């Protein structure tokens, strides 16, 4: 069958972390569902796995009684909670599934699995974004074509789409992807190359939305006027 | 509290076969190893079997001893029966750090 | 040497086997639950011996003494050491009349 | 587990006096160290206070058929304790699971995990809780306030390899007794003497 | 952990490439089976192969799966336009008391020539002044490969602190595109006369500079 995991979810560093895993179908409550993580930089651990028919709990001996998994087979749905975030689990878990056989081998195969949530924490948490227009100058610009675009600064946390005129312009556009700061922040800039005989006639207005903080601003670009 | 039953007058004439028992009252009787000694009056005894099948060196084939764990008894069995058979046998156990005797 | 056990076994006239305990060449002492409490037994491997030390013997402790080496822990007291007679009476030694 | 490239002596896994029950066929407990094998496979497992009886070779039940089947020529040992105190805690200890229902006879050394819903009669149930089906995997009903034939017993199983090969492990000489004052001969690494 | 597995291993598009996995006793020599995954860079893994026996539904029968006592082996024949991916170990571990994963091998040799490079400085704006902060970004465009070290100065010493470098992205044309910021002050930024970026790529330096003046 198909198993979709949720999406994105940034969380504090000491708080508790819900997510659920929802199964589309049915073979859900005849075999045991595990849980796999994947991390850039380091290889796939596996915390536990749990049977949902008859409710056994079977973790690893590597991980702490932190984490605790339950799963409710009215809806077909794993609920996932896990407490006291530290620095090392910016990383992805996977919903997996064990279909067991007979041999001499006997291991466990994980041949479903779920999507992917992405689970980062971080310091520099959810503030007010800032978006800085950019401007040509007499000097940089010597032919027929201009580069000019938005800033944004000081946002949390990621993704952040950038719409030119409500997507009236798709010509020349490009989105730059985000960086790490030491202080745990990203940025990102958009610029789009135009002629300049459409500068003093059509005016560029930025907008930039944020879906997980609830705000859409706008601003304008002008020209500057010494250079 | 376990304790090892055994029939305590058991008679036979020569020539037959016979089966001595010893039954276990709590603990199973595949649990631990069993030691028959077969004792002369007025003598110290030996061991006539070990490891509930095995027959020592020196003592004859007839020594035969089977388990039956399922009525938690050992058996031991006897076939063709002479004179210097008579003798005391004890069936042994060991429980839990305390040897216990038949 | 060898790594073998020492075990003290009583037998009572026309009665069965008990077991009273056992000692290794160290420390290590396991007794009867009957017997407990009782049965003091200690090695001095200097004399190449050891002895049993009982308590507040009565009359029901008459009983042949068989030294016994035992191989395995759990199994045959292969080598039986001959029987010392052991009478315990309330009087004091007296010629016959 | 398997234990390759090293050496070791059984000794000190028989004197300490704390296992309840002890089995080994095919060898004499006290004539197996200098008797040298290949490989030697250590299969750890729990077990209930009812279910030790039915661990030994030529017996039939519902956990020595379902779970672990013995073989005839079976030569392993069997060492089985009590650890109840830790591996039980009140409320009820389910951790532990067994196996109940199987479709028919399993290989000796062999282990099963399927997780698949047996299936008694001739009508699918397509992995649902209905009719004419029933899970084959169980808990357990460990309990530290148990007697003394329901408790959780640690069973192990010490097999040995035989085949054309050297010996992975062995039983050297132990430590004699460093006897002194005594005409004694010793081969201490360079000479055969004999001396006080 | 307990599974080592090489970094990367080179091939080439028509021969057999195969990998060796190197673990311990206890997890996969005392008779566990393997199953191997493809950890695609966007996707999620799927299985591959289980038991190194049977071969699953929608897998071709490419790729072959061995056990030679200890150590198993995986092997190929030839390389399509879809094994830029990670393969993994994975076997049940007695001692972990649960699945470990290996390493992981990368499968990729080349296939990024080289371009000229065009960068372009921007200074920052009057309103970005008033804010106590100064983000010089210096942006780098029609390039290829993404390979660029970002160095900056001010015509006096070089500037090791606050210095990023993002990503570059694929472009639409095929090429890559990033920038570089630098995090500074206006209490300082108008002291200094003037501030650049300098960069290479592949021995081609290009330098451009602003006066805030």
């Amino acid at each position: 069958v198909q198993l979709v995991e949720s999406g994105a979810e940034v969380k504090k560093p000491g708080s508790s972390v819900k997510v659920s895993c929802k199964a589309s179908g049915g073979t859900f409550s005849s075999y045991a569902i595990s849980w796999v993580r994947q991390a850039p930089g380091q290889g796939l651990e596996w915390m536990g796995g749990i049977i949902p028919i008859l409710g056994i709990a079977n973790y690893a001996q590597k991980f702490q009684g932190r984490v605790t998994i339950t799963a409710d087979k009215s809806t077909s749905t794993a609920y996932m909670e896990l407490s006291s975030l530290r620095s090392e689990d910016t990383a992805v878990y996977y919903c997996a599934r064990e279909n067991g056989y007979s041999g001499y081998g006997a291991a466990a195969n994980f041949d479903l699995w779920g999507r992917g949530t992405l689970v980062t924490v971080s310091s520099a948490s959810t503030k007010g974004p800032s978006v800085f227009p950019l401007a040509p100058s007499s000097k940089s610009t010597s032919g027929g074509t201009a580069a000019l675009g938005c800033l944004v600064k000081d946002y949390f946390p990621e993704p952040v789409t950038v719409s030119w005129n409500s997507g009236a312009l798709t010509s020349g556009v490009h989105t730059f992807p985000a960086v790490l700061q030491s202080s745990g922040l990203y940025s990102l800039s958009s610029v789009v190359t135009v002629p300049s005989s459409s500068l003093g006639t059509q005016t560029y207005i930025c907008n930039v939305n944020h879906k997980p903080s609830n705000t859409k601003v706008d601003k304008k670009v002008e020209p500057k006027s010494c250079d | 509290n376990f304790m090892l039953t055994q029939p305590h007058s058991v008679s036979e004439s020569p020539g037959k076969t016979v089966t001595i028992s010893c039954t276990g009252s709590s603990g199973s009787i595949a649990s631990n190893y069993v030691q028959w000694y077969q004792q002369r009056p007025g003598s110290a005894p030996t061991t006539v079997i070990y490891e509930d099948n095995q027959r020592p060196s020196g003592v004859p084939d007839r020594f035969s001893g089977s388990i039956d764990s399922s009525s938690n008894s050992a058996s031991l069995t006897i076939s063709g029966l002479k004179t210097e058979d008579e003798a005391d046998y004890y069936c042994q156990s060991y429980d839990s750090s305390n040897v216990v005797f038949g | 040497s060898g790594g073998y056990f020492w075990s003290w076994i009583r037998q009572p006239p026309g009665k069965g086997l008990e077991w009273i305990g056992c000692i290794y060449y160290s420390g290590s002492t396991n007794y009867n639950p009957s017997l407990k409490s009782r049965v003091t037994i200690s090695v001095d491997t200097s004399k190449d011996q050891f002895s049993l030390k009982l308590s507040s013997v009565t009359a029901a402790d008459t009983a042949v003494y068989y030294c016994a080496r035992q191989l395995w822990l759990r199994g045959r007291f292969d080598y039986w050491g001959q029987g010392t007679l052991v009478t315990v009476s309330s009087a004091s030694t007296k010629g016959p009349s | 587990k398997r234990i390759s490239n090293c050496v070791a002596d059984y000794s000190v896994l028989y004197n300490s006096a704390s296992f309840s029950t002890f089995k080994c066929y095919g060898v004499s407990p006290t004539k197996l160290n200098d008797l040298c094998f290949t490989n030697v496979y250590a299969d750890s497992f729990v077990i209930r206070g009812d279910e030790v009886r039915q661990i030994a070779p030529g017996q039939t039940g519902k956990i020595a058929d379902y779970n672990y089947k013995l073989p005839d020529d079976f030569t392993g040992c069997v060492i089985a304790w009590n650890s109840n105190n830790l591996d039980s805690k009140v409320g009820g200890n389910y951790n532990y699971l067994y196996r109940l229902f199987r479709k028919s006879n399993l290989k000796p050394f062999e282990r099963d995990i399927s997780t698949e819903i047996y299936q008694a009669g001739s009508t699918p149930c397509n992995g649902v809780e209905g009719f004419n089906c029933y899970f084959p995997l169980q808990s357990y009903g460990f309990q530290p306030t148990n007697g003394v034939g329901y408790q959780p017993y640690r069973v192990v199983v010490l097999s040995f390899e035989l085949l054309h090969a050297p010996a992975t492990v062995c039983g050297p000489k132990k430590s004699t007794n460093l006897v002194k004052n005594k005409c004694v001969n010793f081969n201490f690494n360079g000479l055969t003497g004999t001396g006080v | 952990s307990v599974l080592t597995q090489p970094p990367s291993v080179s091939g080439a598009p028509g021969q057999r490439v195969t990998i060796s996995c190197t673990g311990s006793s206890s997890n996969i020599g005392a008779g566990y089976d393997v199953h191997w995954y493809q950890q695609l860079p966007g996707t999620a893994p799927k299985l591959l192969i289980y038991g190194n026996s049977n071969r699953p539904s929608g897998v071709p029968d490419r790729f072959s799966g061995s056990k030679s006592g200890t150590s198993a082996s995986l092997a190929i024949t030839g390389l399509q336009a879809e094994d830029e991916a990670d393969y993994y170990c994975q076997s049940y571990d007695s001692s972990l008391s649960g699945s470990v994963f290996g390493g992981g091998t990368k499968l990729t040799v080349l296939g990024q020539p080289k371009a000229a490079p065009s960068v372009t400085l921007f200074p920052p704006s009057s309103e970005e002044l008033q804010a106590n902060k100064a983000t010089l970004v210096c942006l780098i465009s029609d390039f290829y490969p993404g390979a660029v070290t970002v160095a900056w100065k001010a015509d006096s010493s070089p500037v090791k602190a606050g210095v990023e470098t993002t990503t570059p992205s694929k472009q639409s044309n095929n090429k890559y595109a990033a920038s570089s910021y630098l995090s500074l002050t206006p209490e300082q930024w108008k002291s200094h006369r003037s501030y650049s970026c300098q960069v290479t790529h592949e021995g081609s330096t290009v330098e451009k500079t602003v006066a805030p003046t």
